[PDB]
């Protein structure tokens, strides 16, 4: 940050610090060449990334298949000195080459259960059980991710509390109205106490009898 | 013939993305599939992806049409798509019950 | 007329058959494409001397799914080895029909 | 000046781990490449500079012709250093490198950095001269390591080559001690010399 401190001025006088200035230039020119070395290695590499991404583009865009993940298997990676799979094959150690690392079991909508070599741009990290996933239509590989399924009836089912019947418009019905509060309403509101004490919460309830 | 479909749900490629450019969720430009800026050096054509369920009961994300509007194709609407290529081109009329209901009424 | 509108009997070498077949089958099920390099003579003969595959697509073979930057790059090599010949058609594999 | 292909013979030896140019000679010869490469472009932007090595067990191609200065340095980083010059051998590979080019309008010149004296012979070099002037290749010897503690008989080959050529042949002396290797080749004629019919 701080150049030519108090200390360097006493030590070495101004004339000397001229000879110092010249030596510095010579070494700055050396380092300056390395920047041209490094720039280049960076320039070629960018070109490579975009050349790949162009080949991907065609496969990747819609249309493709919809599937579900049954489970992420998480098959082994590396236990041999060649490939990434237990079996010994011609290839060599990579995520994909002829080597297969992780894999996952999907249940297609084409009514098949496919165990597939895993892609580079979809990892097992990016999954969980029971996730909806785009799988390429023609060859079965996890191609891209999708959020979880949503359905029109499912969305509707949440919220319908109004019409409300309360307990002032339902004539009598006790013991049972009291019992319902104890099971449900009373632990719902004082929820913090119920954690602290260590007692269980009722594990649902069944209300039954003639209609 | 178009093979018959209905949109289960719509989820859109213009703001949850679908390809890899520099983002894996949300497009800014929002008339592109994957672009948040125009200085990426790419631009796409994307209106919305639409997830349809066929009368084969296999499910697909299906491409765009040739005159379709994003304001016509939505959940609960019948649409026709290709039978081997999986792309909406022409939408279909609402409902699918008039087959049983014309005979029951008299 | 100005034409004879006649199709050639196609001579496919040893060198071309195995390349076409190996790439079709490893790549199947999935339609794949690549150009055919040859020599044209007569009007009843067309030679398929060599071939090279062009990259995969899951949208099948289209004119909007081919990689022309790749075609160019290959023809640039083809010139540096001195093996340049003219394109004589194109090959593809259907995936199962 | 205009349309010129130049095969750099850069030697990497046991005389180049000496530090007469900062911080050894390897580091000063990296800096020579940059100035040479830019200068050519300034005259004609369609100039290409190639690179081979007279160094190691077998002289080899480090880099081919390219319009990028980046690629040429990229290849130079991993060079041998245990070897010595082999001067006769260098010339026959450089002649081969100048054959393969995008266009053939480009001038044929070889410039060779000498850091180390020949491991070959006088018998060989006599032959090389008759060989080169048939194809109009210039010999242009930057010596700075066969004058430090040595003598050169390479003066003879320069004159035996020089005729009306595509590029004339001349000898470029650069002191062996500090004088800053990189600016001396840049200042001295390397495009200020041109051919005639």
């Amino acid at each position: 940050g701080d150049d030519e401190l108090d200390q360097e001025i006493l030590n070495l006088s101004t004339q000397e610090l001229q000879t110092r200035a010249k030596l510095l230039d010579n070494e700055i020119r050396i380092f300056r060449s390395e920047l041209q070395r490094l720039s280049h290695e960076n320039n070629v590499m960018l070109e490579k990334i975009k050349d790949n991404k162009e080949k991907i583009k065609n496969n990747r865009q819609l249309p493709y298949l919809v599937a579900n993940v049954v489970e992420v298997m998480d098959m082994n990676e590396i236990e041999d000195k060649e490939n990434s799979e237990s079996t010994t094959q011609g290839g060599n150690v990579n995520l994909d080459n002829t080597a297969v690392g992780k894999a996952a079991v999907v249940k297609t909508s084409s009514r098949q259960t496919v165990f597939l070599p895993m892609v580079g741009l979809v990892d097992p990290d990016k999954l969980k059980p029971n996730d909806l996933v785009g799988v390429n239509k023609d060859s079965y590989l996890i191609l891209d991710t999708l959020p979880s399924e949503f359905d029109s009836r499912v969305k509707a089912m949440e919220v319908d509390e109004k019409p409300t019947e309360t307990y002032s418009d339902v004539g009598g019905l006790d013991k049972q109205i009291e019992e319902l509060v104890e099971a449900i309403v009373l632990p719902m509101k004082r929820a913090d106490k119920f954690k602290d004490m260590g007692i269980r919460a009722p594990k649902g309830a069944l209300m039954y009898g003639p209609p | 013939p178009l093979q018959v479909a209905r949109c289960t749900k719509i989820i859109k490629g213009n703001g949850e993305s679908d390809e890899t450019t520099t983002d894996n969720n949300n497009s800014g430009n929002s008339n592109s599939n994957s672009n948040q800026q125009s200085t990426d050096a790419d631009e796409d054509d994307e209106d919305a992806k639409y997830v349809i369920n066929l009368k084969q009961i296999a499910k697909f994300v299906v491409g765009l049409g040739e005159r379709v509007s994003p304001t016509d194709i939505e959940e609960g609407m019948r649409v026709g798509v290709d039978r081997s290529k999986y792309n909406i081109e022409l939408p279909l009329p609402p409902r699918i019950d008039p087959s049983v209901t014309m005979m029951t009424v008299e | 007329t100005g034409r004879d509108d006649t199709k050639e009997t196609v001579y496919i070498s040893s060198i071309a058959l195995l390349k076409m077949l190996k790439h079709g089958r490893a790549g199947v099920p999935m339609e794949v494409m690549g150009l055919m390099l040859g020599e044209f003579v007569d009007d009843y003969t067309v030679n398929v001397v060599d071939v090279f595959a062009m990259p995969q697509s899951g949208t099948g073979v289209s004119v909007e799914a081919v990689d022309d930057v790749f075609q160019a790059k290959m023809m640039d090599m083809l010139k540096q080895t001195g093996r340049d010949q003219m394109v004589v058609g194109w090959y593809h594999s259907h995936p199962g029909f | 000046m205009v349309l010129e292909a130049t095969v750099l013979v850069i030697d990497n030896s046991e005389y180049s781990r000496n530090g007469d140019f900062p911080r050894t000679r390897f580091e000063a010869q990296i800096d020579s490449v940059e100035f040479i490469f830019q200068a050519k472009r300034n005259s004609n932007p369609e100039n290409t500079v190639g690179l081979i090595s007279g160094a190691g067990a077998n002289p080899r191609v480090l880099s081919t012709f390219t319009a990028e200065f980046g690629k040429i340095l990229a290849g130079l980083h991993d060079t041998q250093i245990e070897g010595k010059l082999h001067m006769a051998t260098a010339l026959q590979i450089a002649q081969l490198t100048l054959k393969h080019r995008q266009n053939k309008v480009q001038h044929q010149r070889i410039v060779a950095f000498v850091c180390s004296p020949i491991s070959d012979s006088r018998d060989e070099l006599i032959r090389l001269a008759k060989t080169l002037k048939k194809n109009n290749v210039a010999v242009d010897i930057i010596n700075f390591g066969e004058i430090e503690q040595n003598t050169e008989l390479l003066d003879e080959f320069i004159a035996a080559v020089n005729n009306p050529q595509e590029e004339t042949s001349h000898l470029l002396t650069v002191t062996p001690g500090p004088r800053l290797l990189y600016e001396n080749i840049a200042s001295s004629p390397i495009i200020l010399e041109e051919g005639s019919s």
